[PDB]
C-alpha cells in the first residue's frame, strides 16, 4: 500500500514557529537555528544571539 | 583685476601677471614662483611654472600644497578663502560609470574625455567685449556659441600658425599674428554651459548639467562606434534628432534583440543568463552619475519595458523569458541600491536564491542567481519612494 | 476533504470542510468552539503524567 | 629521475597545477585550522578572495 | 462587466462595488470563489489571496506582499475590459523608512507617515454619499478632519442611534447594521481639510509649501514635538495649534531657540567646551531629517536654525574663556549643518579647513559655512 512517513507527519504538525522578527508571515518548523529550506536560509543564526 | 563669472582659472592668473606689468617670461617665473618661495618653500615645490600644468585636475597627489599656493594669492590680492577655489576643476569623487575619470568644477563634473585639451578656439565677436579666455570653450562637444549671429567659434589656424593661449599666453593676438577682429543646429548642441530651455518634450531637454553631460556619454559609445575622426563637432550633433522618439524607440530597440536571442537559444531559459539575452544594457545605466529614477531618465524607461515583459509572460509548466537568471550587481543596479544592501535582503529571506552552490565556498557578486520575475516583482511591492 | 477525530476519552470532533481554515483569521461558527475542546484535551496530555 | 596527494598532483605535468588551486586553497584553511593562531581566521569571508588569487598567480608562475 | 472606476477611491471599495454588481451577495462569498479559481493556475499566489475583507490590502503583509501583488494582477486580467491597474489604488511600504526615521506608506506619489492612518473607525460625508456612493480614499488619513465641500463641519463617527461607523468591518456602503440609511442627515477646520489638495492662497504661515510629502512631514514633526499625547487623544487639535505656530514662527522659533541655549547657560555646571551641542540644544539638528526634502528652499525648519545658529555664534567670538560657540559637534552633525557627507568632512579636516578639538566646535562648523559654503 501507499504511504506517508512517520516524519513526513511530523514535520507538518510542530511548524508553529512565528516568534521572529515581529513579522508573523509563515510558520517554520521548530529548529534550533530557524532553518527555512525555501529560501536556504536561517533566521535564528547564531550570529544574531537569537 | 576682477574675476569673471564664467572665467577659468588660468585667464585670471593670466591677467593678473599682465596687470602687474609682470609681463616677460622671467618676471612670470619670479613674481609668481620666487615670491612663493620666500613666503613658505611648500608653495613653490608644489608649483611648475608652465601655464597648462598649474590646474589641479593636472596635478598628483601633493594638491594641499596647490591650494596653499592659491591660499598665499588670496592674502596677497585681498580675497576671500574660496574665491579662487570655486572657479578650479578637481578630481571628482565620482566614478561616472565603469571607474572612468570625471572632473569636477562647482556643482558640475564632466568626463575626462569631453576637456579640450588642445586648440582652444575662440569668439572675435565676444572677444572685443571683454578679452579674456572664457570657460565653456574647453568643452568638446561646444562648436559654435550663443548669440553674436551664431556661426562657428573661429578655430585653431587664424593665419597659417596654428593657435591656442597657454603655450603662447596672448589674449588679442597670438605669434606671428594680428589681432583677431577676423547649418543650424550646433546652437542647441551649445548648450552645455547652461540649460535655459522651455518647451523641453524631448527626454534630453530638462535637467542640471551633470545629467545633459552624462546622456551624450552614452550615446557615443552605445551608436558612435566608428573611431575617432575627430569630428567633434558633427560626431555629437545628430544625437538631439535621436531622442525625440525615445519614448518609443528604446523598446523596440530591446524587443529586436528578444526575439534575435531567441531562435539562437541553446539551453532551457530558467539556467540562461540574464546577460546572454541583453548584452549589459544594465551596466551602462551606471555612467549617469545619478542614482534615483526621477532624475535618470534613462534607468527609468528600462524598467519601464522589462516590468512590461514580465506581465505578458506569466509562469507555466514550460520555462520562458523572466525566469532569466541576474548577479548580485544587477539586482543593486535595478533596485537603486548598493549591493551590500542586496545581502542584508537575502539574509532577511525577502527574496529566494535559485542555484544551490558548494560548501565551503562562497558566491560571488558576479555569479548569476536570482529570477527576474522575483526581482521585477519586489520592487514593485517594497521599493518605491517620493523620488 | 472532510476530518474526523476519535480519542480515547470518548470525544468525537468532525471539520465537514477542511479547505478553509486560514493560520491567522478567526475560524466559522461551531468549528471555533471544537478547536476549543481539542485544544483542553490535548492541554492536560501535555502537561499531567498517568 | 608515494601515491599521496600531495606529492602525486605534484609529480604531474606543471599545466595542470592552476587546476589544483581550490585544492590547495582548502588545505591552506585547514592548515591554519589546526594552528594555535590560525583558529581567528582559517575559513573568514574575509581571507578567501585574496587567498585563492595569490595561490592562482603563484600556480601560473610555476607552470 | 467592471463599473465605472474613479481616481479618489480606495482600493477596499473598488472590491465590494465589484463584486456587488457581479451577482454576489456578500464578500465572503465572492472572495471564497475567487481564491478557488486561483487555484486552476498558480498554487503559490492564491495561498496569498485572504477571504477577509480588513485584510487585504497590501500594506498589511510582511514577506508574503510579492506573492499578494502576483495575485492582484491575476484579477486584473481575468475580469474583462481591463485596461486600468488597480495597482494604483493601495498602499505600499515606503523606502523612506530605512534608519527607523518613521515608518510610511506610499501611495501615487506621496508618502503618508505610517501614524496617521486611521485604523478602528471611519467617518464619512453624507452630502457626498448621495451623489455618488463610494469611499474616498482621504478619509483614512487623520488630518483630515471636515469635509472640504458642502460647508463640511464636524463630520461624525457616529451616524446615528448606539453605534460607530466601520465600513469595511460590517461590508456596507449605505446602511449600517442597525438599518439607518448614512445618506440621510469651526469655520476654519479647512485649513486642515485642504490637506486634500493642497491648494493653498498666497500667505505669510510657513506651511504654503507645494510638496504634499512634505506638508505631512511637518504636521509629523509638530506632532512629535508640541502635542505629544501625553495625556490626551488628539482629534483635531492640530487645527487650533499648529496654525498659529507656523504663523508667529519669525520669532516664535527664535524666542524658543533663545530662551533654550540661555536656560542652558544658567545650568552650565561645567566648562562650557567639553561639554556637546546636543546637552544644549535637544537634538533639533536630527529632527531636522524628518522632513523628507534635502535642498533649503523646502526644508523651512533646518534654514532657520542656521539663521540662528549663526548669529549665535556671531555674539559670541573666540577668546581666553570657554563661551557659546565652544560646543562640541560630530563628524555627523557638522556634516548635516553643511549639508555634506561625512566623507567630505573628514576631508576638510584633513585638507585644512578646520581641526580637531580633542570633535569639532560650533564657532568651527558655523564659520567654515559662512566662509566656504556660500
Amino acid at each position: 500500500a501507499a504511504c506517508i512517513n512517520p516524519q513526513k507527519i511530523g514535520a507538518a504538525l510542530q511548524k508553529i514557529d512565528d516568534w521572529w522578527a515581529n513579522d508573523a508571515d509563515l510558520p517554520l518548523r521548530v529548529h534550533e537555528y530557524g532553518a527555512n529550506h525555501e529560501a536556504l536560509t536561517a533566521l535564528r543564526h547564531p550570529a544574531t544571539g537569537q | 583685476p576682477e574675476p569673471f563669472a564664467d572665467e577659468a582659472l588660468e585667464s585670471y592668473f593670466l591677467r593678473l601677471s599682465q596687470e602687474n606689468g609682470f609681463e616677460r617670461y622671467r618676471i612670470f617665473s619670479g613674481s609668481v614662483q620666487d615670491w612663493l618661495h620666500t613666503t613658505d618653500h611648500a608653495a613653490a615645490g608644489a608649483f611648475p611654472l608652465e601655464l597648462s600644468r598649474l590646474n589641479i585636475f593636472h596635478a598628483s597627489r601633493s594638491s594641499g600644497l596647490r591650494v596653499r599656493a592659491l591660499q598665499l594669492v588670496d592674502r596677497l590680492t585681498d580675497g576671500a578663502p574660496f574665491r579662487l577655489l570655486q572657479l578650479a576643476l578637481c578630481h571628482s569623487a565620482i566614478s561616472f560609470g565603469n571607474h572612468y575619470k570625471a572632473v569636477h568644477r562647482s556643482g558640475v563634473d564632466i568626463p575626462l574625455s569631453f576637456i579640450r585639451v588642445h586648440q582652444i578656439p575662440c569668439c572675435p565677436d565676444c572677444l572685443r567685449e571683454s578679452a579674456y579666455v572664457r570657460q565653456c570653450w574647453h568643452f568638446k562637444p561646444y562648436v559654435g556659441c550663443h548669440r553674436h549671429g551664431g556661426r562657428l567659434i573661429y578655430s585653431c589656424p587664424a593665419c597659417g600658425e596654428s593657435l591656442n593661449y597657454l603655450a603662447s599666453e596672448s589674449i588679442n593676438h597670438c605669434q606671428c599674428g594680428f589681432d583677431l577682429r577676423t547649418p543650424d543646429e550646433i546652437q542647441l548642441s551649445a548648450l552645455a554651459y547652461g540649460c535655459s530651455f522651455e518647451s523641453s518634450n524631448p527626454l534630453l531637454a530638462i535637467g542640471s548639467l551633470s545629467a545633459r553631460f552624462g546622456a551624450l556619454y552614452w550615446y557615443q559609445q552605445r551608436y558612435l562606434s566608428d573611431h575617432e575622426a575627430v569630428r567633434d563637432d558633427r560626431a555629437l550633433t545628430k544625437a538631439i534628432g535621436h531622442f525625440t522618439a525615445w519614448p518609443d524607440a528604446f523598446w523596440r530597440e530591446l524587443q529586436q534583440m528578444v526575439d534575435d536571442a531567441l531562435v539562437r537559444q541553446t539551453k532551457p531559459l530558467n539556467h540562461t543568463d540574464f546577460v546572454d539575452v541583453f548584452g549589459s544594457v544594465v551596466a551602462d545605466c551606471r555612467q549617469i552619475p545619478m542614482r534615483n529614477t526621477g532624475q535618470n531618465f534613462i534607468l527609468k524607461n528600462l524598467i519601464g519595458f522589462l516590468t512590461d515583459l514580465v506581465a505578458r509572460h506569466p509562469q507555466c509548466r514550460v520555462a520562458n523569458v523572466g525566469d532569466l537568471l541576474l548577479s548580485a550587481v544587477d539586482a543593486a543596479t535595478l533596485l537603486s541600491t548598493s549591493v551590500e544592501q542586496v545581502r542584508r535582503l537575502h539574509h532577511e529571506g525577502f527574496l529566494p536564491l535559485s542555484i544551490r552552490p558548494a560548501s565551503r565556498n562562497t558566491v560571488s557578486p558576479h555569479r548569476a542567481v536570482f529570477h527576474l520575475r522575483h526581482v521585477v516583482e519586489l520592487r514593485q511591492a517594497r521599493m518605491q519612494s517620493h523620488h | 476533504t472532510k476530518i474526523e477525530i476519535k480519542t480515547s476519552l470518548g470525544s468525537t470532533y468532525h471539520i465537514p470542510d477542511a479547505r478553509r481554515l486560514s493560520w491567522s483569521g478567526d475560524w466559522p461558527e461551531l468549528e471555533q468552539k471544537q478547536l476549543e475542546q481539542l485544544t483542553s484535551e490535548m492541554a492536560k496530555a501535555l502537561s499531567q503524567p498517568d | 629521475g608515494s601515491g599521496g596527494l600531495e606529492l602525486e598532483l605534484i609529480t604531474q605535468p606543471k599545466k595542470m597545477l592552476p587546476e589544483l588551486m581550490l585544492q590547495v586553497a582548502g588545505r591552506f584553511h585547514l592548515e591554519l585550522q589546526n594552528h594555535s593562531a590560525g583558529r581567528r581566521f582559517a575559513f573568514h569571508p574575509a581571507l578567501m578572495a585574496p587567498i585563492k588569487s595569490q595561490i592562482l598567480w603563484l600556480l601560473r608562475q610555476l607552470a
